[PDB]
Protein backbone atom coordinates (compact mmCIF):
# COMPACT_ATOMS: atom_id res chain seq x y z
CA UNK A 1 0.00 0.00 0.00
CA UNK A 2 3.01 2.32 0.14
CA UNK A 3 4.11 1.34 -3.36
CA UNK A 4 0.65 2.37 -4.59
CA UNK A 5 1.12 5.84 -3.07
CA UNK A 6 4.43 6.51 -4.81
CA UNK A 7 2.69 5.99 -8.16
CA UNK A 8 0.02 8.58 -7.29
CA UNK A 9 -3.00 6.38 -6.49
CA UNK A 10 -4.50 8.07 -3.43
CA UNK A 11 -8.10 6.80 -3.40
CA UNK A 12 -7.67 3.12 -4.33
CA UNK A 13 -5.34 2.63 -1.26
CA UNK A 14 -8.11 4.17 0.86
CA UNK A 15 -10.60 1.39 0.11
CA UNK A 16 -8.16 -1.39 1.03
CA UNK A 17 -7.23 0.73 4.05
CA UNK A 18 -10.84 0.97 5.24
CA UNK A 19 -11.64 -2.70 4.54
CA UNK A 20 -8.82 -4.09 6.69
CA UNK A 21 -10.45 -2.82 9.89
CA UNK A 22 -13.27 -5.36 9.52
CA UNK A 23 -11.93 -8.22 7.33
CA UNK A 24 -15.46 -9.22 6.37
CA UNK A 25 -16.96 -11.19 3.49
CA UNK A 26 -19.91 -8.79 3.19
CA UNK A 27 -17.60 -6.03 1.89
CA UNK A 28 -15.27 -8.28 -0.17
CA UNK A 29 -16.86 -7.57 -3.62
CA UNK A 30 -15.35 -4.09 -3.21
CA UNK A 31 -11.92 -5.74 -3.01
CA UNK A 32 -12.56 -7.83 -6.12
CA UNK A 33 -13.89 -4.76 -7.92
CA UNK A 34 -10.45 -3.14 -7.72
CA UNK A 35 -8.75 -6.34 -8.90
CA UNK A 36 -11.10 -6.63 -11.88
CA UNK A 37 -10.88 -2.95 -12.89
CA UNK A 38 -7.07 -3.04 -12.99
CA UNK A 39 -6.95 -5.24 -16.10
CA UNK A 40 -8.73 -2.60 -18.22
CA UNK A 41 -5.66 -0.35 -18.31
CA UNK A 42 -4.34 -2.00 -21.47
CA UNK A 43 -1.78 -4.41 -22.89
CA UNK A 44 1.98 -4.02 -22.48
CA UNK A 45 3.21 -4.44 -26.05
CA UNK A 46 7.00 -4.18 -26.17
CA UNK A 47 9.90 -5.15 -28.37
CA UNK A 48 10.68 -8.86 -28.41
CA UNK A 49 14.22 -8.48 -27.06
CA UNK A 50 13.12 -6.03 -24.37
CA UNK A 51 10.42 -8.38 -23.01
CA UNK A 52 12.48 -11.59 -23.23
CA UNK A 53 15.59 -10.28 -21.46
CA UNK A 54 14.71 -10.99 -17.83
CA UNK A 55 13.41 -14.41 -18.89
CA UNK A 56 16.41 -15.61 -20.92
CA UNK A 57 19.15 -14.28 -18.60
CA UNK A 58 19.42 -16.47 -15.50
CA UNK A 59 22.18 -17.45 -13.07
CA UNK A 60 22.82 -21.20 -13.07
CA UNK A 61 25.13 -22.38 -10.29
CA UNK A 62 26.69 -25.63 -9.11
CA UNK A 63 26.20 -24.75 -5.41
CA UNK A 64 22.88 -26.60 -5.24
CA UNK A 65 22.65 -29.81 -3.21
CA UNK A 66 23.00 -32.79 -5.52
CA UNK A 67 21.34 -35.08 -2.96
CA UNK A 68 18.01 -33.36 -3.71
CA UNK A 69 18.30 -33.69 -7.51
CA UNK A 70 18.65 -37.48 -7.46
CA UNK A 71 15.21 -37.86 -5.88
CA UNK A 72 13.78 -35.28 -8.28
CA UNK B 1 25.82 -19.03 -21.30
CA UNK B 2 26.86 -21.81 -18.95
CA UNK B 3 24.63 -24.75 -18.03
CA UNK B 4 25.69 -27.08 -15.19
CA UNK B 5 26.02 -30.73 -16.10
CA UNK B 6 24.09 -33.50 -14.36
CA UNK B 7 25.08 -37.14 -14.84
CA UNK B 8 22.51 -39.47 -13.26
CA UNK B 9 23.67 -42.86 -12.05
CA UNK B 10 22.26 -45.27 -14.63
CA UNK B 11 23.17 -48.64 -16.13
CA UNK B 12 22.31 -50.51 -19.33
CA UNK B 13 19.61 -53.15 -18.87
CA UNK B 14 18.99 -55.91 -21.40
CA UNK B 15 16.13 -58.31 -21.93
CA UNK B 16 16.59 -62.05 -21.63
CA UNK B 17 16.21 -62.43 -25.40
CA UNK B 18 19.64 -60.89 -26.09
CA UNK B 19 22.31 -61.91 -23.59
CA UNK B 20 25.21 -63.19 -25.65
CA UNK B 21 27.28 -66.09 -24.28
CA UNK B 22 30.82 -65.25 -23.28
CA UNK B 23 33.81 -65.80 -25.53
CA UNK B 24 35.73 -69.06 -25.23
CA UNK B 25 39.00 -68.31 -23.44
CA UNK B 26 42.13 -69.71 -25.10
CA UNK B 27 45.74 -68.72 -24.49
CA UNK B 28 48.48 -67.82 -26.95
CA UNK B 29 51.59 -67.85 -24.73
CA UNK B 30 52.72 -69.69 -21.62
CA UNK B 31 52.12 -68.17 -18.20
CA UNK B 32 55.56 -66.86 -17.24
CA UNK B 33 56.36 -65.19 -13.92
CA UNK B 34 60.12 -65.89 -13.83
CA UNK B 35 62.83 -65.25 -16.42
CA UNK B 36 66.57 -65.98 -16.45
CA UNK B 37 69.20 -63.27 -16.22
CA UNK B 38 72.98 -63.17 -16.60
CA UNK B 39 74.73 -61.94 -13.44
CA UNK B 40 78.49 -61.78 -12.75
CA UNK B 41 80.01 -64.10 -10.18
CA UNK B 42 82.62 -63.48 -7.48
CA UNK B 43 84.96 -65.96 -5.81
CA UNK B 44 85.60 -66.53 -2.11
CA UNK B 45 88.21 -63.79 -1.63
CA UNK B 46 85.98 -61.04 -3.03
CA UNK B 47 87.57 -60.82 -6.46
CA UNK B 48 85.75 -61.17 -9.77
CA UNK B 49 86.03 -64.38 -11.78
Amino acid sequence: LDNMRKAGLTDIPKMIQDWLVDCSIEKFPLMAKIYSWSFHVGFRKQKMLDAALDQLKTEYTEDVDDEMYREY
Amino acid sequence: KTIPTFEPKESILKKLEDIKPEQVKKQTKLFRIFEPRQLPVYRANGEKE
